């Protein structure tokens, strides 16, 4: 649930770590990293 | 069920509200699917019984539909939402079993979250309810009745009273079963190249309190909500082949464009300017008069400047009115709707192709509203229907009521397939998924042995609405359906149970080929798909995440 | 949390007790306005007004309920008013009973709430058998008959006194709208009010009644035959649609531009004296330059008329709605005008329009009330839309049914009959109809003063062996036949009563919950 | 179970007798389990969760 | 409403026999028996009477387990006297002592003296009074120029056994209360 | 249902946990509260500071001492504290290496939390690991009950400076080290030997410098005489060298009963009367003094007055106000027994003592006793000095830690050699055995062993040296070589034989570190439920 009315089921890691608004910086990098695995390759968001 | 609430957790920080998991979740939802599934869970059937909801300004909504109670509950749960959305899917597509559907998502994620706790993953589970349903459309295919050796539209009457009852009009579905099935074969086209097919809401709905339900009196053509322009018009045109015009061009003191301004020398040109702005509307005007346009529909008012030539040509005219009433009565009367009227010479004219053709035209009274009633087109015949009741709570009532009605005669025209009502389908089932999957043995015989349990949750929710005992009916039901399925081909008798069961008014077991009960079988289709996803959607939630608002 | 519901959710049984209760308290507040002897009721709107009425429909307009249930009660009195116009407080004492009466049903034996319904329709279907059968025909063209008949619910009300001349008022005003099937409309019933004066004196006048005067002094005041022209424009120099804006260069310009402002206004008025009319009632307003040259020919100016009015006056005069001016004919001039005449009261002034009275479209025509005060001249309005509502059924409907509760004392008794011969599980509820059905002659006995437990008991041994007219008199509370008593209503309400009360109940009783604060 | 009543004190136990002691339990029906619990608790001393 | 209780609550056992004549008896005999139970425990709790001359090692017990009493939480004030004969505050103290022994039996009064109580006591702070009350200690009072000094009295010494929690407010015994009986006498001839 | 849903009162301050996740905070709060004490382990360590509510301060590097009289949250912390304080009441060392100990397993068994190991299996792992590993220490343990007292003596001393040496009081361990072995010689048996604690008192002065503190055998006393011109220093005379100190516990005072009483005086007669016979009765008291011929007189309360002059006049000093506790230390002491009255006062109840003394300190006005005897007596108590409050109270601490140490050598005499050496050779023995028992529980083996190493790593990370060098030594060495008393050299020498170093462990204490871990352990992960109700 996004802070706005959207509601949006999500089971790619890249999507979860999206919407997900962190507070620590370093486990914001997580994000970045699953853009860049989904921009690279497309596949295995989580993995990494 | 959920008590002692998460603890705000310091090695993980995330903005926003705080996150929880674990079965929870899964009790939460479910939680959340109870809130709504209690609230339409009375409201099913004949004997099921409705409720209020008010709209804090006095006003309120008595609804038996489970798409309009459901909108009116904003639910803030993101689980809920599932729910009401899907009743707001179903009552588009089919109008028909916008009750069952929440009520059998209900009772899926109920033993869902039940094997859960039973340690056998969702991913077998859901494989089971997708292999298990393939065999039910399956099954579904297997037990249709052609409609055959049946006087007249008897097949269409009955039919209608299965989608009449549940109502306040139920008691007089005699009387309006009859006008609903001539309504929809007074609106039947062609379109698709021989594919039968009829207009969404084209039947229209009055709300004109007053005599009775059982006085609505079925007028055999058009009828539009408009009051007359100027009082001194005539109120009844006489004399057959009255011409109709239909238009969508403003009659009135007209303007000119945006990008134009008036700069003029000579003072004396005021005199023709202010007249020929003027007179320019009349060049319009005096041709379709000449045409001998008895009544004229317009959707754009008209000025009393034009009001005049009317009453002196004793014209009916027309002010605001919807854009989608006009294109049919432009189908019906067989006139063409002119966004602008123009030609493809270098002149403005007027043709009389596009002026309509009706017998009679007259605007009745219903009580304290004008209406003007068109009767006898000749193009495509038309029909309308005229509610009473006691208040215009009862009115809004029978529209969505009728709607639901409307609908479900529509779909059971498009396919001439049918299949029998009051849970004969779902204890039949029922039954036949417990004998589904032994073969396979191991590990979704447990799944598929409580989703065949799920489907019997209608059966008992209409036997508890009626207050009576309700596991001697689950009894006969079950019982008979498998003395049916087990049996030699070659066995009437037994055979035909496969037809029959529960009964809510006299309480025993009856035909309902001879009571009357029957569905399309296109409600049922696409319905189980619906809730099979609407399952699916919840199920698999692990975790919940919520961010507050910023 | 969950959504915005659960605060209290009043389910299950008590759901039903608290509407039962609701529905019967909504009868309660106007029990004893109903009869011959009913009592008034003074309500307080918040915005500072009063409403001094005995009617039902009236009563509960101002009143405010914070209950769904009732308000479902509340809006039977608009399917009663907008039908018929008489009967509102009939409707709401009937069906509260009815709710009453299947009550104890549904709260003890246990009958669900679907087959008291199916128990209804029947009855209903035989209440119009009966009701057909015990009305008796009454020929339309009896003027003395009529008066009768038109007094019949004048006699509730404060104007029973008057009512040698509300009948006589209220027989012309209905003959005038009345088109030669014979369907009316009270839309043109002027109810212009006037404070002060005596009633009897008031009489109604064929024609119109303005608010206002002339605009010059030197227009004529008393003209014998009147020629009426109506005018939607204004007099006025019309700006136009668009912006003029003259590029002004000579000096000859600007009062060539004034000049013409004169020269338009004058070929207007000009065209009109064409056909020389007398009087021109304009629409929109009038200009101070336009009156004097329309007064040269000989014509009467007045200020903005509202068209409501207009309309009237074309119906009155016979004249069209005009708008072009320079299509203006002889043929759509008003004519056969009786009397122009202007009477000076306090208030404000009053233009008289009289007809000559000599098929065509329907005249229309202004009843003048001289009421005690504002709040008696509403008070007899009111009588009037239930007296003249009382003359539009006995031309649609020949049919005329016994009053003083004869004809629902009739229901009571063949369904009470017909209850032992229908054996089954629809007995309870069809047998409690009755119950309801003898109350409306009960509350005229409580309001009389009498002992309703004789006098009912004396109404059913008489009523099969006597007469089906037998009814009790609401003043001196005896048993008297209507032949003899010469008191009829129409049937038309007697069916709307119990169609509409029925009905009612057949909603309210598939109410299971309720559920408050859900949203806007 | 770790149980932390009001007054702050620690009490860590396995069997329902005393879990259901330290939780002050507001409802009826829920009080059931609870009596029971003290009553095989009292009478036997096996078998107070099951 | 305070008319009605004046009635009762303003009369002792003794007061209240005024009112057999004009009020009812089962009204009147009904908070004569209260009021008699009442008395009754006083009684029962008259434990003490006069100065307890002890000594350190009774400390330890008379002053702290009588201030738990039946440890019905029956605690016992115990007033000490930290006494010194060489100030002349401490034997004005040591007079209201046995004044307020013999009318305040309930209340145990205890005195000692400084120089045995505490090791190497500062000579400056005596005279002391220290008020346990089930083994704690309720007031540690200083030297009595709060209770006036030099010119203490009867009344001053009494109304601080009142804010202790030692004698109620209303209590007949005090001097406050017990208005005399020519004082009383006046106010029947004026009324 | 309605929106209200209660069943147990104030369930907003009430919070559950649940899951993995709520047993991942509890062994990574362990982390914290070990990582506190990490860097005091061993003899690099460095105290920590202590600040209490009411403002008084204190320093002490002791892990009970550290987590106890301090604010927590957690639960889990609290259990910690009542580790430490374990270990403290019975053992009195290893209270930072039971913590950090206890937190290692947790540490390694949060890896295997991981993988899908129950909790309750890996602590079943635990436990046949550490009976293997204390059954392995035990095999290779020494024995030094069949030498001498002569070389006995000497390895109290290698014991007593361990503990000391992790102290701040090891600027002198051979010095100090004397002071907490004399004190166990006083009061040993020589045969089926027993400590007797309760005997060996413990206080320490504020005042002077450490270097001065001396033992003594005695009692401390921080009370004056009842007279200041008595004098301060008191010998024996001619013959009897024993004082015949007298204990009373009646003070001189007039006799009375308990009980309330009122004598009755009559006229004059009775008046003048008992004048004579208080005046008597001190005639008669005196007479009784020196009939039995004491030298030296202490009551628990004060004398009279005129008592405090009648005692000055005959050459017998007192010291009055002796507390009721301190009162029965000195007949121990001197070998005497308390008379219950005067009457009974005789001269075989009398004490001994060889001489006493009042001892000055700078300008303060206050006064103490420092009784002193020739030959061995059955108690003894410590005289500490330190130029600060809290470095007495360290001191103190720092000898009380030493006193428990060696008071585990007398009851237990197999002794052990640890600072590393027994934990990497408890550490192979299970590890040895993990390849031979796979199973599935060779994880919590594994874990078990490499629990054990975080300690002597913990030493060479506080000693600077390079941990991978040190283990790969250890474990390398060990493997070869059967000898097992090979460890982490923290001070820097050039060989890590520790033969040489002087550096001795109980038994009985490195046990309990094993123990009271893997057993509080088996608690900690056998919760799920967490809930906490907010104050
Ligand atoms: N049918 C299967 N059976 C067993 N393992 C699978 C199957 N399909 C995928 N996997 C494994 O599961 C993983 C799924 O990764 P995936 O969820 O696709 O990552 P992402 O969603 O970030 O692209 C793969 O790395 C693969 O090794
Ligand atoms: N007269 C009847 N006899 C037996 N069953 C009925 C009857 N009318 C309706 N039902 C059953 O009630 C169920 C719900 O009907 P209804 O309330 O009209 O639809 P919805 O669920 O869309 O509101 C249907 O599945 C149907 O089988
Ligand atoms: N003079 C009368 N005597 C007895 N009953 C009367 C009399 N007049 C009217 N009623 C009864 O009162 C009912 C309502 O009549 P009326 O007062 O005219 O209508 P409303 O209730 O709208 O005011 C009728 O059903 C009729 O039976
Ligand atoms: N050695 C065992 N083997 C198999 N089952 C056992 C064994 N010990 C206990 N159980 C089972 O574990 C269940 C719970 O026992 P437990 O919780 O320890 O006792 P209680 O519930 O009285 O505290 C019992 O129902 C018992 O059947
Ligand atoms: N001089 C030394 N040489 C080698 N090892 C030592 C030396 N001093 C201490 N150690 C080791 O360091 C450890 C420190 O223990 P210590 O910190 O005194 O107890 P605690 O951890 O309870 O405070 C001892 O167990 C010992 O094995
Ligand atoms: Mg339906
Ligand atoms: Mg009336
Ligand atoms: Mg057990
Ligand atoms: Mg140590």
């Amino acid at each position: 649930k996004t802070s706005r009315g959207e509601i949006i089921i999500s089971n790619d890691g890249h999507t979860i770590l999206k919407q997900m608004a962190i507070l620590h910086p370093v486990a914001r990098m997580l994000v970045e990293v699953s853009a860049a695995q989904d921009s690279e390759a497309g596949d295995g968001t989580t993995s990494v | 069920m959920s008590q002692l609430f998460n603890n705000s957790r310091s090695d993980t920080l995330f903005l926003g509200g705080e996150k929880i998991s674990g079965d929870d979740i899964r009790n939460q939802n479910v939680l959340a699917t109870m809130a709504v599934a209690n609230v339409v869970k009375s409201s099913l059937g004949p004997v099921g019984l409705d409720k209020m909801l008010v709209d804090d300004i006095g006003d309120f909504t008595v609804t038996n539909d489970g798409a309009t109670i459901l909108s009116l509950l904003d639910v803030q749960h993101p689980a809920g939402k599932i729910l009401v959305e899907l009743a707001q899917q179903q009552d588009r597509e089919i109008g028909d079993g916008t009750t069952s559907v929440v009520i059998i998502a209900s009772e899926l994620l109920k033993r869902a979250n039940e094997l859960v706790k039973n340690k056998i993953h969702p991913t077998t589970i859901i494989t089971g309810f997708r292999v298990a349903l393939r065999e039910a459309i399956r099954f579904i295919n297997e037990v249709l009745s052609t409609s055959v050796d049946t006087l007249g539209k008897e097949t269409l009457i009955n039919i209608a009273k299965t989608s009449m009852s549940s109502k306040i009009i139920g008691a007089d579905s005699d009387f309006f079963s009859n006008m609903v099935v001539d309504a929809l074969l007074a609106v039947k086209t062609q379109n698709s190249k021989g594919e039968i097919k009829y207009p969404v809401k084209a039947v229209n709905v009055l709300k004109a309190h007053g005599k009775s339900a059982t006085e609505s009196l079925l007028v055999p053509g058009y009828a539009l909500n408009c009051t007359v322009a100027s009082q001194a018009m005539p109120k009844r045109i006489a004399g057959g082949n009255v011409k109709i015009a239909c238009l969508d061009l403003n009659l009135q003191k007209a303007r000119m464009a945006m990008g134009v301004q008036i700069n003029i020398d000579d003072p004396e040109q005021l005199e023709q300017i202010r007249k020929r702005e003027a007179g320019i509307v009349l060049e319009r005007v005096k041709k379709i008069i000449d045409a001998g346009a008895q009544v004229v529909l317009t959707t754009k008012g008209i000025d009393d400047l034009c009001l005049k030539e009317f009453v002196e040509a004793k014209i009916m005219g027309v002010r605001r009115c919807k854009k989608e009433d006009l294109r049919r009565i432009a189908r019906a009367t067989g006139a063409t709707l002119v966004s602008s009227m123009s030609n493809l010479e270098g002149e403005e004219t007027f043709e009389s192709s596009y002026l309509g053709l009706c017998d009679e035209v007259v605007q009745a009274k219903f009580s304290d509203d004008e209406c003007i009633l068109i009767k006898g087109t000749s193009k495509h015949s038309s029909s309308s229907i005229i509610l009473r009741g006691a208040n215009d709570y009862s009115l809004d009532e029978m529209e969505r009521s009728l709607h639901d009605s409307l609908s479900v005669v529509k779909r059971t025209l498009e396919s001439g397939n049918v299949v029998p009502g009051g849970g004969c389908v779902e204890a039949a089932l029922n039954i036949y998924l417990d004998n589904f999957a032994t073969t396979v043995g191991s590990r979704e015989q447990l799944a598929i042995a409580e989703f065949a349990a799920a489907l019997l949750i209608i059966p008992k929710t209409l036997a508890v609405n009626a207050a009576k005992d309700s596991s001697e009916l689950v009894a006969k039901l079950r019982s008979y359906h498998a003395a049916s399925q087990m049996a030699k081909p070659e066995d009437v008798k037994r055979r035909s149970y496969r037809n029959y069961g529960l009964d809510l008014i006299r309480g025993k077991i009856v035909d309902e080929i001879h009571a009357g009960v029957l569905e399309p079988t296109i409600s049922k289709v696409k319905s189980l798909k619906s809730a099979l996803e609407a399952c699916v959607a919840i199920l698999r939630i692990d975790t919940m995440i919520t961010v507050d608002p910023e | 949390v969950f959504m915005n519901a659960s605060q209290e959710r009043t389910t299950g049984r008590q759901a039903q007790i608290s509407n039962i209760t609701a529905a019967k308290a909504v009868a309660d507040v106007i029990r004893t306005c109903l009869g011959p002897k009913a009592m008034l009721k003074m309500l307080l709107d918040p915005m500072g007004g009063l409403v001094l009425t005995n009617d039902g429909h009236a009563i509960l307009r101002e009143i405010d309920v914070a209950h769904p249930a009732a308000k479902s009660m509340l809006e039977l009195s608009r399917t009663q008013d907008e039908e018929v116009g008489d009967g509102t407080t009939t409707v709401i004492i009937l069906a509260g009973e009815i709710l009453a009466q299947c009550a104890p049903y549904l709260i003890e034996k246990n009958i669900h709430p679907v087959i008291i319904i199916q128990a209804l329709k029947k009855a209903l279907t035989d209440a119009l058998e009966v009701i057909k059968q015990v009305s008796k025909p009454v020929d339309v063209e009896n003027d003395a008959a009529m008066k009768k008949l038109i007094q019949a619910s004048i006699g509730t009300k404060y104007v029973i006194h008057w009512s040698e001349k509300m009948c006589e008022l209220a027989l012309d005003a209905v003959k005038t709208v009345r088109k030669d099937f014979e369907i009316d409309i009270k839309r043109y019933v002027r109810v212009e009010k006037i404070p002060g004066g005596d009633v009897l004196d008031s009489r109604v006048l064929k024609g119109v009644l303005l608010n206002k005067d002339v605009v010059h002094p030197k227009m004529s005041r008393h003209i014998e035959n009147p020629r009426v022209v109506l005018l939607d424009c204004p007099l006025e120099y019309k700006k136009g649609e668009s912006q003029t804006n003259i590029e002004i260069e000579k000096e000859e310009d600007w009062n060539r531009i004034l000049q013409i402002e004169e020269e338009q206004v004058q070929l207007m008025c000009e065209q009109i004296l064409a056909v020389r009319p007398t009087l021109v009632i304009t629409e929109k307003g009038v200009s101070d330059l336009a009156q004097h040259y329309l007064l040269k020919g000989g014509c009467s100016v007045l200020r903005r008329v509202k068209k409501s009015d207009n309309n009237r006056i074309a119906r009155v005069t016979g004249a069209t709605i005009v708008n072009r001016v320079e299509d203006l004919k002889e043929s759509d001039v008003g004519t056969n005008c009786g009397l122009f005449k202007v009477e000076m009261i306090g208030d404000e002034y009053f233009s008289f329009l009289d007809n000559c009275k000599e098929s065509g479209l329907q005249k229309a025509c202004t009843i003048m009330l001289r009421g005690g005060s504002k709040d008696i001249l509403n008070e007899i309005d009111r009588n009037l839309q239930d007296a003249m509502a009382v003359a539009r059924n006995v031309m649609l409907s020949p049919s005329l049914s016994p009053g003083g509760g004869a004809t629902e004392m009739a229901v009571s008794v063949k369904l009470a009959e017909k209850a032992k011969q229908l054996e089954g599980i629809q007995q309870w509820p069809y047998q409690a109809v009755a119950d309801a059905m003898e109350c409306i002659p009960r509350t005229l006995i409580q309001n009389a003063g009498g002992d309703p437990i004789r006098l009912l008991s004396q109404l059913r041994a008489k009523h099969a062996q006597g007469n089906f007219t037998t009814g009790i008199d609401g003043d001196k509370g005896k048993i008297v036949d209507m032949v003899s008593y010469g008191i009829w209503e129409p049937e038309v309400i007697k069916q709307q009563s119990v169609k509409t009360a029925i009905e009612s109940a057949c909603l309210l009783l598939r109410v299971d919950d309720i559920v408050s604060g859900v949203r806007k | 179970i770790l149980i932390v009543t009001s007054n702050q004190k620690t009490t860590i136990s396995n069997d329902g007798a005393t879990i259901l002691k330290l939780l002050d339990v507001v409802h009826p029906a829920a009080k059931t389990l609870v009596d029971i619990s003290r009553a095989q608790d009292a009478e036997v001393g096996d078998g107070t969760t099951s | 409403a305070k008319q009605h209780e004046n009635r009762l609550e303003d009369k002792d056992l003794s007061d209240l026999e005024e009112l057999e004549d004009d009020e009812d008896e089962d009204f009147l005999e009904a908070y004569k028996i209260k009021r008699l139970n009442e008395i009754r425990k006083l009684q029962e709790r008259s434990k003490f009477g006069e100065v307890f001359h002890i000594n350190k090692p009774e400390y330890n017990k008379e002053v702290t387990l009588a201030s738990q009493g039946k440890k019905d939480d029956g605690g016992v004030y115990v007033f000490v006297h930290l006494s010194l004969q060489s100030k002349l505050q401490s034997r004005i103290l040591s007079h209201l002592f046995q004044s307020a022994a013999c009318k305040f039996r309930e209340i145990k009064f205890v005195e000692i003296p400084a120089n045995r109580a505490i090791e190497n006591y500062p000579e400056s702070n005596c005279p002391t009074l220290i008020v346990y009350y089930r083994g704690e200690v309720i007031k540690n009072m200083i030297t009595l120029l709060e209770l006036g000094g030099n010119n203490s009295k009867m009344e001053d010494f009494e109304d601080f056994m009142v804010k202790v929690g030692a004698v109620a407010e209303g209590d007949n015994r005090l001097i406050m209360n017990r208005d005399d009986e020519e004082s009383r006498e006046e106010r029947k001839l004026h009324y | 249902m309605g929106r209200p849903f209660i069943i147990v009162k104030d369930q907003g301050n009430k919070k559950r946990q649940h899951g993995l996740e709520a047993k991942k905070s509890h062994i990574l709060a362990a982390r914290s509260v070990a990582s506190i004490i990490k860097t005091s382990l061993g003899p690099r360590g460095l105290d920590k500071i202590l600040i209490s509510p009411d403002g008084e301060i204190t320093i002490t590097n002791d892990g009970a001492t550290i987590l106890s009289q301090m604010e927590l949250d957690n639960e889990i912390a609290k259990l910690l504290v009542q580790l430490s304080k374990s270990q403290d009441d019975e053992i009195g060392d290893g209270t930072t290496g039971v913590v950090v100990l206890a937190s290692a397993l947790l540490d390694q068994a949060l890896e295997l939390i991981q993988k899908g190991i129950h909790p309750i299996k890996i602590a079943n792992g635990f436990d046949e690991a550490a009976k293997l590993a204390i059954s392995k220490l035990e095999e290779t343990c020494d024995d030094i009950s069949a030498s001498n007292d002569e070389l006995f003596r000497d390895f109290l001393l290698r014991a007593a400076k361990t503990s000391l040496g992790s102290k701040i009081v090891s600027k002198d361990h051979d010095r100090f080290a004397e002071m907490a072995v004399e004190a166990v010689i006083n009061v040993m048996d020589k045969d089926r030997k027993d400590v007797d604690f309760d005997l060996i008192k413990m206080q320490g002065r504020v005042g002077g410098s450490i270097s001065d503190s001396k033992l003594i055998n005695g009692v401390i006393l921080d009370k004056d005489f009842s007279h200041p011109q008595m004098p301060k220093c008191v010998l024996p005379k001619e013959g009897s060298d024993g004082v015949k100190l007298a204990i009373l516990t009646c003070p001189f005072e007039p006799p009375k009963p308990k009980t309330k009483h009122k004598l009755d005086i009559s006229s004059v007669e009775e008046y003048q009367k008992l004048q004579t016979y208080e005046q008597d009765k001190f005639k008669e008291m005196i007479d009784d003094v020196k009939k039995a011929g004491a030298d030296v007189v202490i009551c628990q309360w004060g004398f009279d007055d005129e008592a405090n002059h009648l005692l000055l006049q005959n050459d017998l000093p007192a010291v009055r106000w002796v507390g009721g506790q301190e009162l029965e230390h000195i007949a121990i002491s001197t070998n005497g027994r308390i008379v219950p009255r005067f009457q009974d006062l005789s001269k075989d109840k009398l004490g001994t003592c060889s001489r006493i003394y009042e001892q000055e300190f700078g300008t303060t006005k206050d006064r103490m006793l420092i009784i002193e005897q020739s030959k061995e007596t059955k108690t003894v108590t410590c005289f500490v000095r330190g130029s600060n409050k809290m470095i007495v109270d360290e001191a103190e601490r720092a000898l009380h830690d030493s006193l428990c140490v060696v008071r585990n050598l007398v009851k237990d005499s197999r002794v052990v050699y640890g600072g590393g050496a027994a934990e990497v050779t408890m550490s192979l023995a299970v590890s040895e055995e993990a390849d031979k028992q796979r199973g599935i529980d060779q994880y919590a083996f594994r874990g078990f062993a490499q629990a054990l190493d975080t300690i002597p790593m913990t030493l060479a990370e506080n000693s600077g040296l390079d941990p991978i060098g040190t283990l790969s030594t250890l474990k390398s060495k060990q493997l070869k070589e059967k000898i097992s008393n090979i460890g982490v050299d923290c001070l820097g020498y050039g060989s890590n034989d520790m033969k040489e170093l002087f550096v001795v462990d109980p038994f009985i204490g490195k046990k309990q570190q094993i123990l009271l871990a893997t057993q509080l352990c088996r608690m900690i992960l056998k919760i799920d439920n967490v809930i906490i109700s907010g104050k």
